[PDB]
């Protein structure tokens, strides 16, 4: 599975969560931020390593980072 | 001295280049295919 | 299920795609990367591959000196 | 003289090469008549070869056994031995235009950088401001020493970006 | 709010078929199931392929993976403004849903949720991998 | 390369004894493409003609041999694995739909080579390639030469 | 109802967005703050559907855009007539075609270059041409340099017509998008006016001009006693003793009495032994047959009354058993997409530009043009390759529509959606014909090296050894070669020599012969069968999945022209439906690189060569039968036999080849570095660049970045294409005009 992290350097601008085309991450409750909300990574064993949730993200430098790792069915995104 | 037959070409150019990679190979895949218990 | 192959990285034993026997091939000398390496594992390791290379090369002469010795001028 | 080669001036092969030349430009000319705006243009080209190989020699350009003019450009060679508008004088002369262009190019940089939006001032180039500083690069070498000597040539380490290391 | 239960015997979306469906994977590993409520006969984009007319009121279709699914969740939710929910299901008759997990869009900030795979750093206070070197398999200064 | 060409270039003048021929054609690639490899290829791509072969042939035939491992590296080195992976799922779906065929199955899912594995497998075919094909090319120059 | 409806003073005509670069884009009219703006800039220059989501603003850009390109070709067209009326050797070329070589552009004497003013003849020194203008000129009857100095005059006033006709219904009167949605109208006008006028109008100038001026020419009358067009045009008694039947006027067509007008209205064939071109009698007799049956063809559609056909009715009609609801849908899609349109257009132009190649070399339809090979080869290769670029046209097009304007409200169960829903049986089958054809096409050539190699020439595919003979082309052969006496029994000879019969010579060189088919043919037909099948698959798969696929299932919303999806899944790369463009370029430029090489080779083996007492010695002697069955044959025999000329044409007039041979081989090498590498390094290497600029302070306010990674692919391909074509464009003129 691919490992996906979130940095405090999070603003809670929920655009990751919106980019992800497989529901790896989420908004939760927070109080490091103005926005009182941080992106968390709960499904990372359906992230396939797309990235587009690093290009949503608009911090500098990026506040979630995706590592690619183990390779699974679900990692390949494989329908077969 | 240490010169083998002229046979030899003749039996181990088929054996190996033919023989032992089909038995390479097949041992080699059975292993790969083969799921840890 | 986890296939045997390759036995130094349980990720690839347990990538069910081909993926699997390119990078097991790929990856097979780089021990650092190996499960469950440590420094003094990685250096007998290497050892012992050293004298497997020099084994290889002697061959490869010997080899040569018979070829010339048997079927050259 | 230098390197074994000898002056075109004294080279049967650079005399080859020029007969060479002009007797293929001479049997082209024949199938033309006289006036005709063929043989016009080949008796120029004739014209111009000649005072090529001539011009060549009495530069004292030195010939390599291919009969084929060679280039010194070692200075103390160059110098003594009367080949410096080989590579030598060429050298300060690329250097100064080089020179002229840069300095050009860095000061009008400089200067649309203190306006509104310096990068419309890259796509529509300010031609006034561009001709005069094209005009006034002239004395470029001395301001560059100028600005070499005053510490304002280059940039602060402090204010210059660069990767985490 | 309760996790729904699927009931398997909804009415599918009208749809001649494609070659783009469920392949051998859905027999011996896991499909997975979108189901929606339609307010009115309308004609989709099926994310395998081809054109689709939705049911008034329930509609359910399967799909190989659960990108798929997510992707035509977004189709309905964006351009028909529906609510629709998918579950990954076992060949074993095991379903387990999935989405949205609590009933509220990941997009939304809900309570309960609790943060996973957070870091109380910067990227840029990560170690050097000389430090994460010769530990149990190859691993990142970040998983640390 | 280039510096492999020069010293063959300067030998094969030198050796055939007019070192005039590289002192004068060495300043114009032209004269490296015709005066080098263009003159010195005759008689290697003769080893095998519609009149015969020589010892040569098996030098025409790597010398080919070579040039087709390196255009084949070409491939892995420009396409790229989206399109290679969308063709593989497209031959899964054929395999599993063909009669007879689909009761033999595979025990590893097919799937495109990797970004970084196809970097590697072109750059070996392009390597293999330019080193048989020079390889070829510099034995039989140089000993139907000589 | 059909109508003409415009909009008056729609654009103001000012300079204001002339001084405001990316004014039409949304995201460009910000202005640059990197270099990828000035890139972006020129790239969404001309894509309309993405400027503005008004169809009727798009379609008054696209009409006005067209005249500029029109202004553009009468501008070259009027160059080449002034070359030819200033600068060149036609009017003795007139008078000696079978030596003087045709030649239309003079170098000015600087740096040397005047060496490239080689001597063409008639006392005249420039770079021969191989455009065929020349031969275009004599047919038409021009014989002075005045006639084409009046035309490119004609041309000049013509572009100005162009460009004002694009500004004035820009600006002034933009036609309505109804007006643009008038197709049942478009065809009837481009069908009767267009075509059949444009034939019936040309016909009329061939009988009054190009047939007497022609005739007279090749009774050996010289270009200068012989009677002005304008004077064969108001007198008929010349016209009448040139052809007898002008004495009876035009009664005898009005009176259906036709056969009267055989003299210049004819069906001879095959072709003028004194010119080896076509005869204009029968160019004249089709020309007026087109022009008919195209005038019936432009009255098949509705418009202002009853009569007419209806081309959504007639679609809407044909539906079977198999394909669902059938053509429904399609005419609301060719009627409000401009890209389902020019994937169409481009498609068939494509294919009609090779068709061209085709006929024009086996009939030669212009005087001297059989006898100038290099004019041949080059309007051969020259309209195969255009024809090959629009076909790869027609794949992005079809794609940019399937990812921009399809949807599937107006497409469910017709035959588009059914097509989608087979998708994947489509390529797979494709696929595997692919892989049979690359095998049983390539694997016979391997076979034959290695066989060679081995000594074992008896175990060869050749006309010697195994022989793979292609029957049913030798069939058609032989049928067509008969067809004057039986099938098409008024035609006095075959239409073209290539069938079989005697050849035809002018000058001494083989204007035509028959054309052979044998193993080395069968073999290189298949290769051209598996290129063509390959170079489709990747542009059908691309126009397929370019909407979705297993991997991506949102590829739409990504749309046509993107990168990839990351490297999740293992690896999205090239992805994009403009990706499979890109890798289209490469197989269409591979099988378009043989099939000229087979014309050139073929050609030069069996057909062209001087013809002496009791024999016809051909170029390359006849070597394609036993030297084309093996790569090494083809390299050998082909590529390092046939470099000579380019090789040596140094100190000549053909070194400019020699020069463009060597940058061609450059621009080729000098794209593997941008289509092996990518951004991420170059932006790396760019920023330690950028420090230096920085720290002696000359560093941009525009921001450099390295291009992206669909511009590192384009120019890739761009520079692979023109260093390799290029490559051949040098070898073949210099070989052709050399040995020619
Ligand atoms: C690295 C050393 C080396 C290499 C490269 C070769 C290579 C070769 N050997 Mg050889 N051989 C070697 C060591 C080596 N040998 C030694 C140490 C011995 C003593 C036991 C022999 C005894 C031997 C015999 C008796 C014969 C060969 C033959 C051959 C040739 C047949 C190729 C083949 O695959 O069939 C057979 C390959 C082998 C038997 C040796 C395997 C080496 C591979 C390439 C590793 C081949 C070129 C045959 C031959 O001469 O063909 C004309 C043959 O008859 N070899
Ligand atoms: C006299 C004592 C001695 C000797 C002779 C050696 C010898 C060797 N040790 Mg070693 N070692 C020693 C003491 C010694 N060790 C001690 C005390 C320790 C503990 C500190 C170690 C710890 C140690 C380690 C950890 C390793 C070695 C290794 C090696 C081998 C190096 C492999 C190699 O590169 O090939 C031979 C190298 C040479 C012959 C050097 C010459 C190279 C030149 C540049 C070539 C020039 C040749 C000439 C100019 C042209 C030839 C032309 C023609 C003949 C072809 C080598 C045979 C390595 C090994 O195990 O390999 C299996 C290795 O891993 N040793
Ligand atoms: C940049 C590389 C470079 C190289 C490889 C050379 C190489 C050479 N230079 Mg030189 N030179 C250079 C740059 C270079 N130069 C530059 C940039 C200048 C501008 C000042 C000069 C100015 C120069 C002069 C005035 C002379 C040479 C001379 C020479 C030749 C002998 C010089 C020597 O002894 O050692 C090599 C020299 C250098 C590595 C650096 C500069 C040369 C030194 C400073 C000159 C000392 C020469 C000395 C008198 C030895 C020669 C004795 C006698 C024959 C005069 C020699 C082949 C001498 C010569 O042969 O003239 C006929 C000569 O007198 N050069
Ligand atoms: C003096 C006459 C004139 C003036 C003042 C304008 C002014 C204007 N036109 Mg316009 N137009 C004109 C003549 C004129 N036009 C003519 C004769 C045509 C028929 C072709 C058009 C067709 C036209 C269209 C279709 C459009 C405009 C548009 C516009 C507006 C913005 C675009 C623009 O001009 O930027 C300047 C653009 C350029 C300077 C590009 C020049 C294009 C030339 C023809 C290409 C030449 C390429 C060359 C032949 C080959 C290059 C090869 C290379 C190797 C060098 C602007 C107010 C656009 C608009 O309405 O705003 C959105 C619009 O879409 N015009
Ligand atoms: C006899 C009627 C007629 C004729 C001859 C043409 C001819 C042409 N049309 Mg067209 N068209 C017509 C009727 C006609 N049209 C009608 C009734 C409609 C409305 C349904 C359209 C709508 C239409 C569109 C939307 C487009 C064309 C285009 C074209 C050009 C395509 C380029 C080409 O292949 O030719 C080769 C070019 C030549 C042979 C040059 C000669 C052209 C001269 C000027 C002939 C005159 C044509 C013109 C219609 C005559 C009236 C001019 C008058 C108003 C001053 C072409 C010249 C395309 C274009 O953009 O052209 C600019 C295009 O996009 N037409
Ligand atoms: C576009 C095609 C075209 C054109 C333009 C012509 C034109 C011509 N043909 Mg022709 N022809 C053609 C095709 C064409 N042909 C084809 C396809 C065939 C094969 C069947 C023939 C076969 C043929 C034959 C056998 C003959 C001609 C002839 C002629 C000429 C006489 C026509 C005639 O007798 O009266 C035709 C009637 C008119 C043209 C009407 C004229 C109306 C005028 C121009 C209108 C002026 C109005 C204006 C307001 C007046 C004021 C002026 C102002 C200053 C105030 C004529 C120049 C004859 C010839 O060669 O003469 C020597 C002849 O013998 N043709
Ligand atoms: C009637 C023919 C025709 C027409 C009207 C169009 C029209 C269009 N095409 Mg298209 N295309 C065509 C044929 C045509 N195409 C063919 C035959 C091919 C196959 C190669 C393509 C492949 C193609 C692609 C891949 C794309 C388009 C795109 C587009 C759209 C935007 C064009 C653009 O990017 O502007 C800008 C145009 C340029 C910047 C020109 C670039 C310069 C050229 C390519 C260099 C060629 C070499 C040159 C001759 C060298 C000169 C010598 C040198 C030393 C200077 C536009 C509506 C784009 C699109 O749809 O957007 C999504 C797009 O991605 N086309
Ligand atoms: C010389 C270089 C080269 C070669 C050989 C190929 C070959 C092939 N390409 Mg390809 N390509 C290349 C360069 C090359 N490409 C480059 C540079 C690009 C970048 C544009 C592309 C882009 C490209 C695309 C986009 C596609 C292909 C596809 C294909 C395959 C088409 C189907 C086929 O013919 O199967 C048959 C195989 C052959 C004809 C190879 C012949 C090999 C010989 C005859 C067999 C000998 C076997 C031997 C005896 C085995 C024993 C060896 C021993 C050691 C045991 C084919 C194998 C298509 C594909 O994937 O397949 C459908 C496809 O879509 N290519
Ligand atoms: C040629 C195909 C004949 C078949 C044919 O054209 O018959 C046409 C067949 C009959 O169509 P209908 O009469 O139902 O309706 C046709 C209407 O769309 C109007 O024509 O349509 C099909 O079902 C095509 C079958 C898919 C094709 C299956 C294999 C495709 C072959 C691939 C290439 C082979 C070479
Ligand atoms: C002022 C100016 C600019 C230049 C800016 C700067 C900082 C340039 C940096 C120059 C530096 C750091 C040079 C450092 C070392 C240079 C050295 C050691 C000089 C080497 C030259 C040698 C050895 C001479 C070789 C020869 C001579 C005598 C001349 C010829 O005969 C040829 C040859 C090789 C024989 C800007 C902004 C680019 C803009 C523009 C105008
Ligand atoms: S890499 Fe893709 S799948 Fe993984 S978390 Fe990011 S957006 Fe989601
Ligand atoms: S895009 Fe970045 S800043 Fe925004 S919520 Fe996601 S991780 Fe936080
Ligand atoms: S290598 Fe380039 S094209 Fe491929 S996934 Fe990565 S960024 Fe995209």
């Amino acid at each position: 599975a691919h490992i996906v992290k979130i940095y405090d350097t999070c603003i809670g601008c929920t655009q990751c969560v919106r980019a992800c085309p497989l529901d790896v991450l989420e908004m939760v409750p927070w109080d490091g931020c103005k926005a009182s909300q941080m992106a968390s990574a709960p499904r990372t064993e359906d992230c396939v390593g797309c990235k587009r949730c690093e290009t949503a993200c608009p911090t500098d430098f990026l506040s979630v980072r995706v590592y690619l790792g183990s390779e699974s069915t679900r990692s390949m995104g494989l329908s077969y | 001295p240490f010169v083998p037959p002229s046979w030899a070409p003749s039996v181990f150019v088929p054996l190996t280049g033919l023989v032992l990679p089909a038995i390479a190979m097949a041992t080699l895949f059975v292993y790969i295919e083969k799921e840890a218990p | 299920a986890t296939k045997l192959f390759p036995k130094f990285s349980q990720g690839l034993a347990q990538d069910p795609t081909t993926r699997r026997i390119w990078y097991g091939l790929a990856m097979a000398h780089d021990f650092e990367s190996h499960d469950g390496m440590t420094e003094e594992n990685l250096y007998q390791k290497i050892f012992a591959s050293h004298f497997g290379q020099l084994s290889i090369i002697f061959l490869w002469t010997s080899g040569n000196l018979f070829h010339v010795a048997w079927q050259g001028n | 003289d230098i390197a074994g080669l000898t002056p075109c001036s004294e080279s049967k092969a650079y005399a080859k090469l020029e007969k060479k030349e002009l007797k293929t430009l001479e049997k082209r000319l024949k199938q033309y008549e006289a006036d005709s705006a063929p043989a016009v243009a080949l008796k120029a080209t004739m014209e111009r070869t000649k005072a090529r190989f001539a011009n060549y020699a009495k530069a004292g350009l030195l010939c390599g056994n291919d009969g084929l003019p060679h280039l010194i450009a070692d200075p103390g060679l160059a110098l003594k031995y009367g080949h410096a508008g080989e590579v030598f004088i060429p050298t300060f002369g690329f250097l100064y235009v080089a020179g002229y262009i840069g300095y050009v190019g860095r000061q009008y940089l400089i200067a649309v950088k203190g306006e509104a939006k310096p990068t419309d001032k890259e796509i529509i180039i300010d031609v006034p401001l561009a001709t005069k500083l094209a005009w006034q690069g002239a004395g470029w070498p001395l301001a560059a020493v100028q600005e070499l000597q005053r510490g304002t040539l280059l940039e602060k380490e402090e204010n210059i970006t660069v990767s985490p290391r | 709010w309760t996790v729904p239960t699927l009931n398997p015997d909804t009415p599918s979306p009208i749809f001649g078929g494609s070659t783009g469906g469920l392949l051998r994977k859905a027999q011996t590993e896991e499909f997975y199931v979108i189901t929606w409520e339609a307010k009115k006969e309308q004609i989709f984009e099926m994310p395998t392929g081809g054109a689709a007319i939705m049911r008034q009121g329930p509609n359910l279709l399967k799909f190989g993976k659960k990108e798929q699914c997510l992707a035509l969740t977004t189709q309905l939710r964006n351009k028909f403004k529906l609510t629709p929910c998918f579950y990954r299901v076992f060949p074993d008759g095991k379903v387990q849903y999935l989405h949205p997990a609590d009933g509220v869009y990941p997009e939304k900030v809900n309570a309960g949720r609790v943060g996973a795979n957070q870091n109380m750093r910067r990227i840029g206070q990560n170690v050097n991998p000389i430090k994460v070197k010769f530990s149990g398999r190859m691993m990142s200064p970040a998983e640390i | 390369g280039w510096v492999t060409f020069y010293w063959h270039w300067k030998h094969l003048t030198l050796w055939q004894g007019n070192v005039a021929q590289f002192d004068e054609s060495s300043t114009y690639l032209m004269g490296w493409l015709r005066d080098y490899l263009w003159l010195n290829s005759s008689q290697l791509i003769n080893g095998y003609n519609p009149f015969g072969m020589n010892s040569l042939s098996v030098w025409a035939w790597t010398f080919l041999f070579g040039h087709l491992i390196y255009a084949t590296g070409f491939m892995f080195l420009i396409s790229w694995r989206g399109y290679w992976q969308e063709l593989i799922e497209t031959l899964v779906w054929a395999h599993e739909k063909t009669p007879l065929a689909n009761l033999v199955y595979w025990k590893d899912k097919p799937v495109a080579l990797s970004i970084v594995q196809a970097r590697l497998v072109g750059l070996a075919h392009f390597s293999v390639g330019y080193i048989f094909t020079y390889a070829a090319f510099l034995i039989a120059s140089t000993s139907g030469r000589f | 109802k059909v109508k003409i409806a415009v909009d008056r003073n729609p654009v103001e005509t000012s300079f204001e967005k002339w001084a405001k670069p990316g004014h039409f884009s949304r995201t460009l009219s910000k202005g640059p703050n990197t270099t990828t703006w000035i890139w972006n800039l020129h790239a969404d220059a001309h894509d309309f559907d993405s400027h503005t989501s008004d169809l009727e603003e798009i379609s008054r850009k696209v009409f006005s855009a067209h005249f500029g390109q029109l202004g553009i070709i009468f501008i070259w067209l009027s160059g080449m007539y002034f070359h030819g009326a200033r600068f060149s050797n036609y009017e003795a070329w007139l008078s000696d075609p079978t030596h003087i070589k045709p030649s239309a552009q003079v170098v000015w004497p600087i740096v040397g270059q005047e060496i490239l003013n080689g001597d063409v003849g008639g006392g005249f020194q420039g770079i021969q041409i191989t455009s065929g203008f020349f031969q275009l000129w004599r047919a038409s009857g021009i014989t002075s340099e005045l006639q084409l100095y009046t035309t490119a005059i004609g041309g000049l006033v013509m572009a100005a017509a162009m460009f004002f006709a694009g500004w004035f219904h820009y600006h002034k009167a933009a036609p309505k998008l109804e007006w643009f949605q008038n197709v049942e109208s478009m065809l009837n006008h481009h069908l009767g006016g267009l075509l059949g006028l444009g034939s019936l109008a040309w016909a009329g100038h061939q009988i009054h001009v190009s047939l007497p001026v022609n005739k007279l020419l090749d009774a050996g009358v010289d270009p200068k006693e012989i009677p002005l067009p304008h004077d064969l045009l108001l007198n008929r008694a010349i016209m009448a003793d040139l052809y007898p039947s002008f004495a009876k006027g035009i009664a005898p067509f009005f009176t259906l009495n036709w056969s009267e007008y055989s003299d210049f209205l004819t069906f001879k064939g095959g072709l003028n032994p004194v010119t080896g071109g076509l005869w204009l009698s029968d160019t004249a007799h089709h020309h007026v047959a087109i022009a008919v049956l195209f005038l019936v063809a432009g009255h098949m559609y509705r418009t202002n009354w009853g009569i007419g056909h209806s081309m959504k009715e007639i679609l809407e009609a044909h539906r079977g058993p198999f394909t669902g609801e059938g053509h429904v849908g399609l005419y609301e899609i060719l009627t409000t997409s401009w890209h389902a349109q020019l994937a169409i257009n481009l498609a068939l132009f494509g294919s009609l530009s090779i068709i061209v190649a085709h006929h024009m070399y086996a009939m030669p339809p212009y005087p001297y043009l059989a006898t100038d090979y290099g004019t041949q080869l080059s309007l051969f290769t020259h309209h195969t390759w255009i024809g090959g670029f629009c076909i790869v046209g027609a794949g992005a097009h079809a794609a940019i529509f399937m990812v921009r304007d399809y949807d599937p409200t107006n497409n469910y169960n017709n035959l588009l959606d059914r097509v989608i829903r087979h998708r994947d049986a489509i390529i797979s089958h494709l696929n595997w014909v692919c892989i049979f054809l690359g095998f049983h096409s390539f694997g016979l050539y391997i076979h034959n090296d290695t066989m060679s190699a081995l000594g074992r020439p008896q175990d060869m595919f050749s006309d010697t050894a195994i022989q793979l003979q292609p029957v049913f082309a030798q069939w058609i052969q032989n049928t067509h070669f008969l067809a004057p006496q039986l099938t098409a029994p008024n035609a006095l000879a075959a239409t073209s020599l290539t069938w079989g019969g005697d050849l035809v010579a002018v000058g001494g060189k083989v204007a035509m012969m028959p054309i052979s088919l044998g193993t080395s043919d069968f073999m290189v037909h298949h290769i051209h069968a598996f290129t063509i099948h390959v170079t489709v698959l990747i542009l059908l798969k691309g126009v397929l999945f370019a909407r979705s696929s297993r991997l991506i299932p949102d590829k739409a919303n990504l749309g046509f022209r993107f990168p990839c999806d990351g490297p999740g899944r293992g690896g999205t790369c090239q992805v994009s439906a403009w990706d499979h463009v890109f890798l289209g370029l490469f197989w269409m430029y591979n099988s378009l690189s043989i099939v000229i090489f087979h014309f050139s080779w073929k050609m030069q083996s069996d057909v062209w060569g001087t013809v002496t007492a009791s024999g016809v010695s051909h170029i390359t002697g006849g070597n394609f039968a036993q030297s084309a069955n093996t790569i090494n044959g083809w390299l050998r025999d082909f590529l390092w036999a046939q470099s000579s000329q380019v090789i040596q044409s140094y100190g000549s007039a053909l070194s400019a080849y020699g020069l463009i041979f060597l940058g061609a081989h450059f621009v080729w090498a000098f794209s593997l570095m941008f289509l092996f590498s990518g951004r991420g390094y170059w932006q790396e290497l760019i920023e330690s660049i950028v420090w230096a600029h920085n720290k002696l302070k000359v560093a941009p306010a525009i921001q450099p970045r390295a291009l992206s990674i669909t511009q590192g692919r384009a120019v890739g391909v761009a520079h692979y294409l023109l260093g390799g074509i290029a490559t051949t464009w040098s070898f073949f003129l210099a070989r052709i005009i050399s040995v020619g």
